[PDB]
Parts: structure tokens; sequence; C-alpha cells
RNA sequence: GCCAACGACCAUACCACGCUGAAUACAUCGGUUCUCGUCCGAUCACCGAAAUUAAGCAGCGUCGCGGGCGGUUAGUACUUAGAUGGGGGACCGCUUGGGAACACCGCGUGUUGUUGGCCU
RNA sequence: GCUGGUUCCUUCCGAAGUUUCCCUCAGGAUAGCUGGUGCAUUUUAAUAAAUAAUCUUAUCUGGUAAAGCGAAUGAUUAGAGGCCUUAGGGUCGAAACGAUCUUAACCUAUUCUCAAACUUUAAAUGGGUAAGAACCUUAACUUUCUUGAUAUGAAGAUCAAGGUUAUGAUAUAAAUGUCCCAGUGGGCCACUUUUGGUAAGCAGAACUGGCGCUGUGGGAUGAACCAAACGUAAU
RNA sequence: GUGAAGAAAUUCAAGUAAGCGCGGGUCAACGGCGGGAGUAACUAUGACUCUCUUAAGGUAGCCAAAUGCCUCGUCAUCUAA
RNA sequence: AUCUCUCAAAUAAUAACGGAGGUGUCCCAAGGCCAGCUCAGUGCGGACAGAAACCACACAUAGAGCAAAAGGGCAAAUGCUGACUUGAUCUCGGUGUUCAGUACACACAGGGACAGCAAAAGCUCGGCCUAUCGAUCCUUUUGGUUUAAAGAGUUUUUAACAAGAGGUGUCAGAAAAGUUACCAUAGGGAUAACUGGCUUGUGGCGGCCAAGCGUUCAUAGCGACGUCGCUUUUUGAUCCUUCGAUGUCGGCUCUUCCUAUCAUUGUGAAGCAAAAUUCACCAAGCGUUGGAUUGUUCACCCAUGCAAGGGAACGUGAGCUGGGU
RNA sequence: AGCAGAGUGGCGCAGUGGAAGCGUGCUGGGCCCAUAACUCAGAGGUCCGAGGAUCGAAACCUUGCUCUGCUACCA
């Protein structure tokens, strides 16, 4: 009859997944985050002074706090419906980077350079993003082994 | 026993196997305040062997740890010190070495002259005004115990007397009697000038010839009597204050692929044929009996 | 009297009738609940940016007054 | 354990450790009491062993009947110099099969010097 | 209280445990899960046959015991006592969910209209997927007419539709019969009680070499 | 049992340093009439109304959150802080001896 | 090709066993007057080297364990979506698209930072 | 706070049966939905280089199926392999300490099955941010600072260079402050997913669609089934 | 009402009667008035013996009574049953 | 009110008087923090030495410990031991989960202070994190050394602000024992007893395979152990309809239909000689009683009978009766 | 279905965490002309079972087994 309160429902979430227990790495005690370096909020089991509570874990956010050994985030969570902002304070080793910006920054500097090579011939930019297309119309020699090549099933009886 | 015991096992990392760090000091050593972003914390490293004591200056980064300054007792042969490379007297000049070697790097050779005439002076250097903020330094004890009288503080002592900047207290010094100071400040004048060792030559000067055949050996091999030890230090210290040579070396080189030398690792063709050299022998040991 | 209760039925459908609407959108967001100062340290520097044409170039000759900055390349 | 009226924290017994320049004389004061042609086990495979005695007066001490008679057990630890690598503070590693001892190594050392024959009894 | 058999044709209650937390569990009397000559080697019984069903059918604990006894009496009256290896491959760990209705005699007079509705254990049942082999016999090849014509009288204790497989394995092992022969012939199949040894090559040498020794000498 | 030291050195609101203080109790401080409430409950029961302001049954807590006044030894200032809900209590402390067996 | 110090990623880096290790070294080893802890100078501590390459450590070997990683298992299992699709229900067959895993086979057995120094 | 009646027509729009709190559990306040009242404005408002919503692209995110016991945590069936010396019956032996099986232990290799409160990996559906001019690089200025001697760094103001603005498809128009605006705070059902119970046209739910509010063509019939959601008219 | 402090409202002191508690009396005043084992030349019993505990242990008589859940008691009789 | 593990369908959220539990404590060390030093076990050991103590040495991935339930973390620690100390501190406002993004509470990051250990860096604003708890009114301390008492002082009293505490466990807070077969009312099917309704654990009710019995003979008739199926007579279930009223239990009288057939018509079976009787198919046509106690359905009698079977709209009170209820 | 609970020496009871407690029987002797009574002495305990926590559990804890109490409904 309960959630209500403060750490219930942490079966596979809040601990350490397999073969990573014990002493923390020291890479994540080194990282640096400016204002606007978009970052994630996730779970941990090796700094037991601080957590993001039962709903947040698995969400990412902006950073507008720079402090002693903490990070204060903006994050969106579902109320019904007034989806608000929330300011959560947390010690740093709960937190991983976004890599979702980390494709986009090399989407920038290619476009500053591929326009820069375009600045000698003019046409054309072609600088937006497009997924795969309907391709072509080949003609295909066998070339490699003419047809039939006939796999027809018969397998049930066992 | 213990078959599947390997499967759920995992380790403590690499330097815990070879006993190099602790990960408990260093993390809360290099726990940089995050408000400062990547201004380095710049700790000082001192490690020791049975023959040598070492002095490093390093700082952490994201990939690892750049070590800007280094020292050994191996350089002290250039400064008139032949033997006794694990003395508290020897601990002083080693910390004194890098204490101006960084001052050649940043050009602060004039300012922060440090404690000049050392007779055991508790001299924290003052932060000067109107110009260069002094380069602070932090102390690591590595894995050794920081008891009152450890030799690692002697490496700090030449560092703090050379102009380096440390939040530094005095209760862990050798000779400062823990019940109760009573700061006998002249005990480091016996420490830094090696008199605590130089008496042991003199108090064994007439008792055992075999004492010299025992420890403080090779002083007899160079005629080092128990009288002139402090002036070897004092002449080294001004020469340390003259210039550290910054370890120029230009052999360049006899290093590469000598000779092989470490048993290149026997690929798949020489693995299974070595098995094939071993498989055909065992059927031959059965074909011998019939 | 156990009739039917506790239940989240239809309640979502009535929320997606007015759109779900990330708060507003803003540019110069508020600054509250931080380090309280840091914040007023900017207030000094907010009083500092006086020159776009007058003092911005006077220091550049004074850069060369100390024959450049060859020494402090690490610190 | 309630079996003998003895509890936690009792200060039940006395012990000590002795190493270097003093152990080699108190052992040979015991080997005459031990009649040092000792039995087979009396021995562990670690390369160290020990024994237990009655009548602790006969190692050249005064009896002094105010003190009492006492049966004693002993355990001397042989080794190889370099064994402190399992017990040093830093760079501390184990041994392997060598220089780690077997029961024969002490049984060699028991029979070569002090001439203690093994008494496989 | 030994409720009738129709009430558990469907696994629709939860996959239950048997805990070290709840005391009060009665006895599942199935203390035998295999009959026949269990002391036989693999070479004694080349033939294999199972008995299997075709649903997600829940199977009661009781006809397992009937499945023990009924085919036992036919096989001890037909083709010798020890000429087979009966195996009922299935453990009833699942529990059924009962309130007992001994609310009589007047001196108690409240318990439950349906407030509340906790459970108590009275027996066990078994949960069967599709093609889950249940009742199997490992015998010689000369009694195929003995087992299946005894297996009729066990199929009519396990409910619903059931098909009958004749294996092509060599007994209860995990190996096909024609596959069984050629790898046995040198060293690669080492005999055991009900099974064999898969590939003694790894390792690293001497176990292959000790198996190399006794087949030569 | 809550052993407490007889002396402690905490924040003093006057000296603005840490100095030794003393610590005592609160016990009850009997309702000294005729206070402002006291001159109203005694006012509204001059006769024939019968117990309007409710005098309270239904006891709940098995022990009260005890408090300890913290008198500064230096400048005689007194302060206050609660301590948590424990039935047993004593000051002075009778300091616990760790690791000793029960004698006899 | 190494060695040290500091590391970093923290098993391809581990463990069992066997073998080697030039130099630099690391160590091992030795003493107890002072610092100094000690029941115990063994662990700690101060002094420094006679002896040592045995161990440790490094390097390597094992159809070694372990782990990394590939290929098949397998479009199988489950599955979002759809139906005037059957069946007595149980449960399954199709349309729609994502799509596994242990086992089973193979390959691999530390990569590297800066700081020095060594030179087979 | 409980029942009865709450009277003229058309047009427009069109819900509730929920969370909390309460000597409340038949009622009220509360947000929620709705309606009204305008008002500010986009080459997304008047004769795009700016947005807000679904997929893509990229990036994190979880242990449910499916598995998994020849790993833990348990629980669990079969024998086998044994130097065994834990050894129970013995045996050739005074016992055997000589010797010999057997039976209990044990280990080694397995093997039959399992898990709502067991996990070594692990899906689809659905969570989360991001897909630039509110940019992107560059200067030297700013800092009354705890940090740091470039009196670095961080952020700030201000110049320098800059393509066509950076995934698809749209916008029946987007954007907000009051009245806290009348109501309503009892619900029902089918598919999958699913507890309680043997169970039911019973109860108890999460995710949708519908019924109440809704006529309708179709299984004669029937609030939900399946077609389709209802200005007056001919084809 | 009498005392002491206190500039005073007030603070306590000495007090302090009847009630209830405290000591008896009372049930033709309300209302009460137990179980446990053992034990007799068959068995069965319990004349008895021990122990438990209470304000004291249902006494003289009645009865499946109009009042005995078990009830359609066990036994003759009235009865063709 | 309140805490966990699931129940929960891999974001979070969430149900019933669903499952397993827990809490109203406890600790000046079980706190704060530096220091050393690693446990569960298990092997070989060692006078008295087993389940016995104690020392030694190896293997010891945590199989322990951590005040308490259960999860989670935990290996030169967050444990063992030791040192030394009060941050279980004053202060200001924001922020986390309860949700109306309220209040209490509890955690969390700061800014300022005062310190406490550690050589330093650091660590510390209470128990390693998920529980270990409360609002006005007052009573009441601690308070500046504080203003108010309204004409002006002085002095005491109260009065106020500010931090707590005394208190509200029905946990956002009334002070609170009974029953009415004399009971009078607003109403309710949001809520039963009665009548119908889907369901059938219950019971009447058949099928199947045959372990056996039947002298032999499994199957004449039987059929255990287990296997799976219909009816609505009851027996509960449930609350769907009627609470501004559906006259609700028996017997009498009385039409009726019903097969799962008692016996009569036509067969067949047999351990069917006959007589007698049993099985089983088809068969609702007339038949299924007269009495003792009870208020009865049944129950059990006595007798007829060459022989006495079950059932339906609770059949039926403007047909009665009223014996119970 | 909470709960008042109890189960201890042959039997009866007493025992609130440091003990195995009392009484009657039972067992032996003396005393007896022999039996009782009398007198001295001895003996008599998984504290209902399984666990919990700990310096130790009959007692503390819950859990099942046996057994009254004690009024309630109606898979």
């Amino acid at each position: 009859t309960n959630s209500k309160g403060y750490r219930r429902g942490t079966r596979d979430m809040f601990s350490r997944p397999f073969r990573k227990h014990g002493v923390i790495p020291l890479s994540t005690y080194m990282r640096v985050f400016k204002i606007g370096d978009i970052v994630d909020i996730k779970g941990h089991g090796a700094v037991q002074k601080g957590l993001p509570y039962k709903a947040y874990h698995g969400k990412t956010g902006r950073i507008f706090n720079v402090t002693q050994h903490a990070v204060g985030v903006i994050v969106n969570k579902r109320v019904r419906g007034k989806i608000l902002a929330k300011r959560v304070n947390v010690r740093i080793e709960h937190i991983h980077h976004s890599k979702c910006r980390e494709d986009f920054l090399r989407r920038v500097k290619e476009n500053e350079r591929l326009l820069k090579e375009a600045k000698e011939k003019g046409q054309w930019v072609s600088l937006k993003r497009q997924p795969e297309q309907p391709k072509k119309a080949h003609f295909v020699k066998k070339l490699e082994e003419p047809i039939a090549l006939a796999p027809i099933p018969y397998e049930f009886i066992a | 026993k213990n078959k599947q015991y390997f499967k759920r096992y995992q380790v403590k990392f690499r330097r815990r196997r070879e006993g190099k760090t602790d990960y408990y000091a260093r993390k809360r050593l290099t726990f940089q305040d995050k408000n400062k972003y990547n201004t380095p914390k710049y700790r000082l490293i001192v490690r020791l062997s049975n023959k040598d004591i070492t002095v490093q200056i390093a700082y952490a980064r994201i990939e690892g740890d750049r070590v800007v300054c280094a020292a050994y007792s191996h350089e002290l042969p250039k400064y008139g010190i032949q033997v006794g490379l694990t003395n508290y007297a020897a601990a002083y000049c080693t910390g004194l070495l890098v204490a101006r070697r960084v001052l050649n790097k940043l050009g602060l050779d004039s300012l922060y002259a440090g404690c000049t005439e050392v007779t055991g002076e508790e001299f924290n250097v003052e932060p000067v005004d109107d110009g260069p903020g002094a380069f602070r330094c932090f102390l690591d004890v590595g894995l050794a115990r920081t008891t009152t009288g450890a030799r690692v503080f002697g490496a700090m002592k030449g560092a703090v007397d050379g102009g380096l900047n440390i939040p530094h207290s005095v209760k862990r010094f050798p000779g400062y009697s823990a019940e109760t100071k009573s700061f006998n400040a002249d005990v480091h004048r016996a420490h830094i000038f090696g008199q605590h060792v130089a008496d042991y030559m003199r108090s064994l000067e007439e008792e055992d010839e075999e004492s010299f055949k025992r420890q403080f050996s090779r002083y007899i091999k160079l005629g080092i009597r128990a009288d002139d030890l402090e002036d070897i230090y004092k002449k080294a210290h001004q020469a340390i204050r003259n210039d550290p040579t910054h370890k120029v070396t230009a052999k360049k080189s006899s290093a590469v692929t000598k000779k092989r030398w470490n048993a290149k690792k026997l690929t798949n063709e020489q693995r299974k044929t070595k098995i094939a050299a071993h498989k055909a022998a065992y059927v031959a040991k059965l074909q011998s009996e019939t | 009297a156990k009739s039917k209760n506790h239940t989240n039925h239809n309640q979502n459908k009535k929320a997606h009738r007015n759109g779900i609407k990330r708060p507003l959108r803003k540019r110069h967001e508020s600054t509250l609940g931080m380090d309280v100062k840091f914040l007023i340290n900017q207030r000094y520097a907010r009083k500092g940016n006086l020159s776009r044409e007058e003092s911005v170039k006077r220091y550049n000759e004074r850069i060369a007054s100390q024959k450049g900055k060859p020494k402090p390349v690490t610190l | 354990v309630r079996s003998f009226g003895i509890r936690r924290n009792e200060k039940i017994a006395v012990h000590c450790t002795v190493r270097g320049a003093k152990a080699e004389e108190i052992l040979e004061r015991g080997l005459k009491v031990r009649e040092y042609e000792l039995r087979r086990e009396n021995f562990s495979s670690t390369g160290n062993f020990g024994f237990g005695i009655q009548e602790h007066i006969d190692l050249g001490i005064k009896y002094d009947p105010s003190i009492g008679i006492y049966g004693l057990d002993f355990y001397v630890v042989l080794g190889r110099p370099g064994y402190n690598v399992n017990h040093r503070k830093r760079k501390s590693g184990t041994v392997g099969f060598q220089h780690r001892l077997t029961k024969e190594d002490a049984m060699k050392w028991f029979q070569q010097k002090y001439d203690g024959i093994i008494l496989n009894t | 209280g030994r409720r009738p058999a129709r009430c558990y044709r469907y696994c629709k209650n939860k996959p239950y445990p048997k805990s070290r937390f709840c005391r009060g569990v009665p006895d599942p009397k199935i203390r035998i899960f295999d009959l026949g000559r269990k002391k036989a080697t693999v070479e004694d019984f080349p033939l294999c046959v199972h008995l299997v069903s075709d649903e997600y059918e829940q199977l009661s604990s009781e006809a397992l015991e009937a499945g023990r006894i009924c085919c036992n009496k036919y096989l001890v009256k037909y083709c010798g006592k020890d000429q087979f290896h009966i195996r009922m491959r299935l453990h009833p760990f699942h529990v059924i969910r009962i309130n007992k209705m001994l609310s009589c005699a007047g001196a108690d007079r409240l318990q439950t209209g349906m407030r509340g509705a906790f459970g108590k254990p009275q027996g066990t049942v078994a949960r069967v997927r599709i093609g889950q082999p249940i009742m199997s016999v490992r015998s010689s090849d000369r009694y195929k007419a003995q087992v299946i014509e005894a297996l009729r009288r066990a199929k009519f204790k396990f409910p619903g539709r059931q098909k009958i497989y004749v294996s092509k394995k060599w007994g209860f092992t995990k190996y096909e019969r024609e596959r069984y022969e050629e790898l046995r012939d040198d060293n690669r199949l080492e005999p055991d009680g009900c099974n064999v040894k898969y590939r003694p090559e790894h390792g690293p040498i001497a176990a292959w070499e000790k198996a190399q020794r006794d087949v030569y000498a | 049992m809550v052993n407490v030291p007889k002396q402690r050195r905490t924040f003093c609101k006057k000296c603005k340093v840490h100095k030794l203080h003393k610590v005592t109790q609160y016990k009850k401080s009997k309702e000294r009439k005729g206070a402002q409430g006291r001159r109203r409950y005694d006012r509204k029961q001059q006769g024939f109304g019968g117990q309007t302001k409710p005098i309270f049954r239904k006891k709940a807590k098995t022990t009260k959150k005890i408090v300890l006044r913290m008198e500064c030894t230096e400048c005689k200032y007194r302060k206050q802080t609660p301590l948590k809900r424990c039935k047993h209590f004593e000051l002075g402390g009778d300091k616990k001896r760790k690791g000793q067996m029960i004698q006899f």
C-alpha cells in the first residue's frame, strides 16, 4: 500500500551491476561541467551521501549550478499535466555525461569546414541531415554462380 | 577446491595488487573542489627505496597525472654526497633540490629565497604581495606511516626551507619530544647536518673496527671521518641554491630492440604444431611397447 | 464501502486535451538557489566592462611593457 | 561455551612471542626435556612445528613453591629470509611453492642438526 | 480438503515458491522419480521413449503416482523386472491455494464470508509447457512393444491429448543413436552410469593422455 | 541508558568562542498564577458553565522529549536543545567501559 | 627491447604451475646509537651495505582455469501493431516489424600517460 | 450532508466520475476538465535564420518475457568416479595395525527437473535530452572573490570572420493573465497484460479505445459488438 | 480566621472540621457457593488418600423439569406402532 | 498516520480487510575523525586438549560485521582494535521525496561563524542510506539586557517579539459509556433477511482405463488408485432488480409438467434350472397410499401392498389454516 | 479470528535471565515382637517442539504441537 517514501523500489536500479562493486574509479572525480554542458542523472551505490530519488533516475538535464562538489540540474518530470522544472542537488559520482551533444558538436565543425571548402567552388551546401533513401536501379550479373539456389522447407517432423 | 570461485571473483585494481596506492588517501588527496574547474591541485610525491629516496611534483588531469618535477638521490653525487643516500640529512637536500628547480621553470629564482641559514627553523614562508602569487604545495605520505619522526618530512623540510608553500605544522618532527614540546628547534640542526648519524660514527669510532666493516661502511673506503659531514652539506646547499642541472642527458641512443629480448609470443602456427610435436610423441610411446 | 476507487482511468486522456507544454520557453533564466556568492561576485564584474573603445587598447601596450609573458606558461 | 564455566573476555590464558637471539637457547633447554628424538607429529606441513611439555622447572630455574607447577606447550617457527613479503606493509606478495616450506624441510632440519630422529610411530 | 480434480486445469494462479519463510506445508508423497534397474550402465539400455503432452496444461500431483504404479505393474508382468529404466521427469514444486472449510461445530462462528481470503497449502500440482517430456522409459530395443503397449495405461491418467514420441537417441543420453557409435569407438565417449563424457580434449594434456593410455593399454 | 558528560564546550552566544558550559534540567516550573491564561480559565468558570475549555484525556506518548538547559560557565548565559525520545535518563554519565566482561 | 616513480583504463591485466631475467634498478639481506614504535628492531623505525638472484617483481610457456571477443545457435524462442482466423476451452497458425541468450566452436592473454634512467 | 417538483424557442461550445486533506466514506472545499472575458504577437498576424507536436538520425536509459542452473541464493532426482580412512557391517585375522569387499560420509565429473520476495546476459512496446543566427569558432577586456602570479581559470560585457540554418511531416492558427467561472468528484466494458477466489453477468487494477453524452446502418432481438461518429434536401 | 516575609497586590507557614481511604458490625441487602490424579483377590467403581487454591466451595431436596447444547437422553409403561 | 520486499506488465506512478514483515526504541559512543590492523570459515598443528578454551601457519571476494525489521552498499572501510574529541553547534534562506509541486516533518548542497580530530589535502551542520514522528490556543522556560501599560516618573507585576519544550497515536488535532421485543423519522437497493439471476468448493449425477474381487474367470454384476464431465432439488457464494412495501415457513384442496424408472406392457443380459432376483436398452399411459409423536421437508415406526421412486416455477394466505416463527 | 493462556521431578505445584525449588509418593537403613505412624538419609528435570537475539533463556521473543477458555458467523 506504499511508495511514500524515500527509497522504496530500488531492486535492480540503485545498486551496482555485476562485477563493478568495491572502490569507485577515480575518473569521474575529475570531470568538469560548465553552464550548459547538458548532463545525465543516474544511479549509483558507492557515494552514500546523496541520491536522486525514486522517479528521476534515467533522466538527463541542463546544469545551472556550479558549486563545491555538487551539481544542480533542470529536469522534466510528468505531473498530469503541468510538466515543470526541478532543481536537484547531487554529489558528482551519480552523474554521467550526455553523448547526445557529442555527435552534434562534430556536426558543427564539419559544417564550418565543408562550407569552407564550398567557399572555393560555391555549389552546393548539402549540409543538412538525411537518412537512407530509396537507392537506385542496378543491373546484377550472377557472377557468382547462376540461379536455383532453391531452399524450400520440409522441416516439421521431429 | 575453488573451481567456480574464480568466476565470481573480481579484483582490486592493479596498484592494489602490486601494493602501490591505497585509493583512500589519493582520492581524498586529489578531491579537487569543483568550483575551481581544472586549476591543478599540484601535490608533492615522495617515495623511497632501500638505497634511494625520491621527490616528485605532479598533478592530476583527466587522462592521468603529469609529473612536472622529479628528483633522486642519484643526482647528489654531483653535489659532493657520495654515500648515505637514506639520511635525514640526505632528506633535506633532496627536498631542497626541487625547491629551486621549479623556480627555474617559472622564473621565480629571485623571489621566495626560503630559509637560508638552516639550524632547524620552523619557517613557513610568507605569501608576498604586489606580484606573483606563490605556488602552493601539498604533501603526500604515500603508503608509509606519518608517525612523529618519519624521514618523509625531511624531504618536506628542504622543500619548505627552499621557498615552497605548504600548510605545514610541526608536531610530526623527529626530536620534537611528544611528551611534551618544548620545541627543541636545534634538533634539526643535528638532523639536517647529519649529526644524529655523525655521532654514531664517533660513538663507534673507538669501540669496534668491525663497526666500520658493518654499517657506515665505505666511509672508510673514502676516508670519510666523523668530523666534516655538515660542510659537505653546506657546500652542496649553496650549490643547490646555485643551480640544479635539470638532468640533461644526450647518449641518444643504444636502446632499440636489444636484443629481442622478452620472448615474442608464439602464434597459432607454433602453438598447435608444438602440440603436434607433443601429440605424436605420446602415440609413439604407445607404439614403442607394441 | 468498497465500490471502485484509487483509479487512474480516463485521467490521462483528459490531460492530453490541453497540450503537455514544457514550462514556457525562456532565455535569461533566474539565478536563484545557487551558490549565493558566486552570484554577487559577478556584480562586481558587472560594474567592470566600461570600455569598448577607450581602455580596451591601453593595456595592450602595457602588455608589451613587461616584454610579453614568456615565463608563466605552466602556472 | 558454558561447558567449563568460562565466558567472553575472561583473560583466560597467557602467551608471548620470542624471535631472534633468544629463542635458540630456550629451545635447547627444552630439547633435554623433550628428549629431542621427537615423535613424527609434532609436525605440520608448513615447515614449522611445536610440542607440549610437563614440569616446566627443569630448564635451570629455581622451583620456588609459591609459584606452582605448570605444563606448557611450545611452537617454534622456522622460515626463509624473505618470508616477510607476505607480512610487509608495502609491495607485499605471497610465495608460491618455493621458498615455501614442507614438513620434510623441518624434518630435515630437525634430524640434520640437533639429530632429532623422526620416530614414525 | 483434497478438493476434486476439475479445479486446476489451468495454470492461472501465480508461479508459486516453496519457501523458508512460511511453515505449514503438507507432504508430497512422490518419493520416487524413476523406476527400473537404476544400477544399469548405459550399454544395458540402448532404447529410449518418453511420454509427452501438447498444452500449457497444469498437471496434478496425483497421477504422477499413478504414472508410477500403473506402468510398473504392467512392466513387471511382461518383460522382466529390471529390463527398463522408468523415469518420471517432473517435480511438483508448485502449490495450490486453499482456505480449508472446517468452520463447523459452532464454537468458532465467524471466520470468513469472504473477509478475508488468504491461502493455506494442501497439496502440489505441476506446470507443463508445450513438448515438456514427462514420463520416460530407457530399456533395450526388444521391448518397444512392451513399453508403449503399457504406456497406453499411463496416457489415460495424464489428461487431455497426448502424443507419443519414439526417440532416435541412444537411451537417456543427449546423443543420437547413429551419432553414438563412431565417437564412442576410440576415446571421445567415456562411459558412466546414465551418461557419457563429452570431449575430454580440453584439457589440458594428461586427461587426454590418461584416456589415451587405457585404450591402448 | 544515555551517558552524558557533565561538562561540554559548545557555542556561546555572548563570548563568540567555544568555552566550557554546564548542563542542568527544566523540571516542571509550576503554573504560577495569576497569568493571562490563568486569569481567563479562572474567569470563565465562576459558576454554572461546567468545563468548557477542554481538560485533556487520551494520553499518547510513553515518554516526553526531555530538554537540557546549557548554562555557560563563563558569562552565565543559558540556552536550550532537545534530546531524542529515551525513557531512561541520567546526567554525569557513569562512563561506559568497553571490552570488559561482567565481573563475578 | 626493458627499469623505476606516479598513474590511467581497472581481468586480454587473474590464478595454478613451469621457465628465464643483460644493464639500470627494484628488492632481498644486515645492524640497533639516535628519531621511533615495539610483548617481540620480524611486521613498523633509524642507520647501509657484506652476501643474493632463490623468491618477489618483470618476461614467458600450459590443446591451463578464468575472463575478452568473434562466429553459429536463429529469425528459433518472446514480441509492439491488425483481423468476420480457426479450436470445446487450453493454446496455437498467419499479416505487420523490431529480434535475443546460455550453451556450442574459434580467436586473443594487458593497452597505455608523463617523468626519468638503463642499455644485453 | 436526506428525498420530491426547479416553467419559452432556436444558434455556438461541451465535461465529470481522480489524486490529497476532513469524527469523511451518501456531502464539502482542492486541483483537474469545461465555458466565458478579452488582451499581445511572430515573412510559425492580416491589403522564415522563430516556434510549440510525431517519426527519423545520433546518445543514454530499465531487468519483463525469453532464458539460466554443467555460478551464487536456495530448494532439488538419479547413479557413477574414486586415494579414501569419516569410516558403519564385516571378512581372511587375537584384531588386524596384513588383507578384503560392502555401507555410510566425502570429493570429482555429471544428470532429472524449478523459483512472486534468485540472478551471470536480455529484447519489442514506452521513458529522457539534443538535432544551431538565444549560433559556431577568435581577440583582449572585465572579477571588490573565497580559487589562480599569465595577476591563468570560470562566467560576464564588446569587437573580428561566417551560405542558402542544419531530420521528416504539418499547422484545422499559435500566445497568455484574471473570474478559480456553472458542473463533477458512485461509474461501466471488451481484447491483450492481471491479482483476489474453485468461482460467476462478482470483485481489484495498469495501458489504451468506447458506454454515460450517442442517434445509428448490421448478428431478428440487445447503452458498448462491427461498419460510421447524425445541418435540410435529390441522385 | 491566626503567623512570617514582602514598599504592596501576593508568597508560604501553622493549620485543618465534616467525607473517602483507614477499624470493626451485617446477606429474610444486591449476588457468589472449583478442578486434579491415585485407590477395593475380575472388571467397573470410588468408602478413601494426597495435592491445588479461594470471601466460603451447591447444603436438605428436587429434574431431561415451563429451566439439559449434546436431544428424537438412557429404562419400563400408555400404544396395532 | 506511518517503513521495507514483492504484488507491478524492464521510466516513475498505483489499487482491495492481497503476501512476508517492521516501527512509538536505542547510542558519549553504537558520535566526529586520523591511526594502525583484517573477518564467515577451513586445513595442518601443538602438556592437560573432544563440541571442549589458547597460540601458530596457510587458503581465505566477503559465504561476516555494521543497535533494531527487510533491502541495498560495505575489504589497508562504512568492520576489529586504538588515539583524541564534541558539529547531536549558533546562524541565515533555498532545494529534495510526500502533492494541490502547501504546511509539518526527514534528508540533501551551499553562504557566514565557531570549532573538533588528523602532518596535510581534507572529513564533519548526528547514527552507512530506505522508519525511529505534530499544527494554533496557552502553561512554560531560555532570551535584548528589549520596547508597551496612552498624562509624568521610579520600582514590582503581567503583557508582548525570538528559539525550543509541556499535547493532541481516531496521527493536520472535538472533551465522550451504554441500549431500546414501547422505540417514534429523513431516506437507501450506494446496503443484507425473502422471492428470481448468472457460478457450483458442497452435495444428488454419470463416463473412462482396469489394481483387484467375484471358487476359476480382470469387465456377469463389480470396479479401488487416479483420469475427466453435465443438472439447480438444497447448501453457501454474490448484491444485479423491488425499501414512496412482491403479504415470507409448513401441511390440507388442486390442476400440471419432468426424466437420471419404483413397479405394471415389449425385450435382452447373467455365476438366468425353476421359483425368486439382478443388469441394461425403449418407455411417461394410469398408478405411488390408510396412521403414533411432533409444527414440519427429511428422519423413524405400524400396516396394506403378489409391489409404495425422484422432481418444477420456494408451486399456492383477496382459497384457508396461523401450530411454530 | 484476535486473544486469557497453560504444558516443569512418578503426580501435584512454586520459580519476573546466573539456581534446577518445595511437598507427597518412590528407595535404603535405624527404631518395631512383627506391619503403619515415627527418625535419619538418598534419589527424582530435551522446563511442550522448532527457531530468534545474546554474557547466559524454563522464564525474553515469535513460531508450530497438545489443551481449556471465550463469545461472535453462515468460500
